[PDB]
């Protein structure tokens, strides 16, 4: 009797989701994965000394979803909104998923959690800690800076806090 | 009556049934049946016909309980009835009671009949955006998704005697097609052919064929660009395919974050791909993606799908093919 959560990775194209859920799954930075592929991805981890089976899906595409997509988004325990700190668009769009998110579910609020991407490309950030920092306190979810670029930063304490969200709920 | 023109038919009207995506299209006699399907807000389960010869728009008789309303099923025709299988089922709005499905059931033309197929023994997974055709007096079903994950395995069922049947998974041999849902299926000369669709990080462009005989799947080697052929259609998911006087027609779909438009034409004797370059006075349908397509005589039809900005669509296109 292992308990599975099935996480869900969203977010604009060029965030940064396959990075980080390759970085969090293969413990390995790798750039330009091919921005089509939406694939899913499944670990046993201990988190808070209490093991859980993980089932992440890297969304792609912005069309219809695919059957595996649809399904995926409404039976999903939890959400990871990912934007990147370089691309103003992306945090823009945060908004347009959130939203997303509780249509799709048909529920108030849900288990989310603002993920703030490519923070270690200092020089060309353009959205700062406060500014994100705001939108998740707006949306009343928690928030956290990112990098899968070696050594990555938060990868594994996103997805882990994602989890935690969940078992303390309802 | 041009040659290869497309053509803006008449469109569903409101009062006859909504505007819908990943609905099933089958081709009966003379007419176009559209079964199922997402109007933006519920499943669908009515049954529409368009009369092909006059252009008209209709709700198709139907008596008995019919499915539950779904999406992403199947449909196909064997004989003088129409058998859907799988799909998902639910309520979409409240986010409720959602599951894929494994029925069976048939739909008699001649008397508009619903029967349920209540099938004895092991059943296959209940799947959506599976694969779907009709051959040897059989209903063959390939891959899908199932609920965790996407499929790569392949049933048929005798459409013979409802009382004497039951289903048997094939033992596929050759090169099965990586997991894969949400991808067309046409059966040309003796063989069902299968392009892209979405299968994960396997995502290509790539064509299989599935010769029912051997049971075996061949990726048909194609862009010989050695023979500067021209290229293969762009990867995708959600496209329709349709078999025509020893071709394939691939038209729409969601190819890389686009909707392209462009008709596609494969050879299957010579191994070619070709792009379809319509008539001067053809109304060109616009990328769209979850429509569905059949043939009847010499013209592709192509209902329904979701057009950019997630907008259903009720149009209905003709693309005379000869
Ligand atoms: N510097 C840096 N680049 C990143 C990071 N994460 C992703 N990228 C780059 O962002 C681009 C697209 O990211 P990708 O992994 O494809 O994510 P997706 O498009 O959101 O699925 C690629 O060029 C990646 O190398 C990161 O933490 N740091
Ligand atoms: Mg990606």
């Amino acid at each position: 009797n292992l308990p599975t959560y099935k996480l869900v990775v969203v977010g604009d194209g060029g965030v940064g989701k396959s990075a980080l859920t390759i970085q969090f799954f293969q413990k390995i930075f790798v750039p330009d994965y091919d921005p089509t592929i939406e694939d899913s991805y499944l670990k046993h981890t201990e988190i808070d000394n209490q093991w859980a089976i993980l089932d992440v899906l890297d969304t792609a595409g912005q069309e219809e979803f695919s059957a595996m997509r649809e399904q995926y988004m409404r039976t999903g325990d939890g959400f990871l909104i990912v934007y990147s700190v370089t691309d103003k668009a992306s945090f823009e769009h945060v908004d347009r998923f959130h939203q997303l998110i509780l249509r799709v579910k048909d529920r108030e609020s849900f288990p989310m959690i603002l993920v703030a991407n490519k923070v270690d490309l200092m020089h060309l950030r353009k959205i700062t800690r406060e500014q994100g920092k705001e939108m998740a306190t707006k949306h009343n979810i928690p928030y956290i800076e990112t990098s899968a670029k070696d050594p990555p930063l938060n990868v594994d304490k996103a997805f882990h806090d994602l989890v935690r969200v969940i078992r303390q709920q309802i | 009556g041009t040659v290869h023109r497309w053509r803006r038919l008449p469109p569903c009207d409101e009062f006859v049934g909504a505007r819908r995506s990943k609905h099933t299209v089958v081709a009966y006699k003379d007419a176009i049946y559209v079964f199922g399907g997402d109007n933006g807000k519920t499943m669908l389960n009515d049954l529409l016909r368009f009369d092909v010869k006059d252009c008209s728009w209709c709700r198709a008789f139907t008596t008995g309980t019919p499915p539950a309303p779904r999406y992403h099923h199947s449909a196909v025709v064997y004989g003088s009835s129409m058998f859907v299988f799988g799909g998902y089922t639910g309520d979409i709005y409240s986010n409720s009671n959602l599951k894929n499905k494994n029925d069976l059931f048939e739909y008699k033309f001649a008397t508009g009949q619903w029967t349920e197929w209540k099938i004895e023994g092991r059943l296959p997974v209940a799947r959506s955006a599976h694969g779907a055709t009709v051959y040897s007096d059989k209903l063959w079903i390939f891959a899908g998704y199932d609920g965790n994950a996407r499929l790569n395995d392949m049933w048929t069922i005798g459409l013979q005697d409802r009382e004497l049947t039951c289903w048997e998974e094939v033992a596929q041999s050759g090169e099965i097609p990586p997991s894969c849902c949400n991808f067309p299926v046409a059966v040309c000369r003796d063989k069902m052919f299968v392009f892209s669709g979405q299968s994960g990080a396997k995502i290509t462009n790539n064509l299989f064929q599935f010769e029912f005989k051997d049971k075996t799947w061949t990726r048909i080697p194609t862009e010989h660009l050695l023979r500067g052929s021209p290229p293969p259609p762009q990867r995708r998911y959600g496209h329709t395919m349709v078999a025509f006087d020893r071709h394939l027609y691939v038209f729409g779909g969601a190819a890389d974050n686009t909707l392209p438009n462009e008709l596609h034409c494969y050879d299957v004797d010579f191994q070619t791909w070709e792009v379809v370059q319509p008539s001067s006075d053809s109304e060109l349908p616009s990328g769209r993606l979850f429509h569905a397509a059949a043939v009847i005589s010499d013209a592709m039809y192509i209902f329904g799908g979701t057009v950019d900005n997630n907008i259903r669509s009720g149009e209905m296109y003709r693309f005379q093919f000869s």
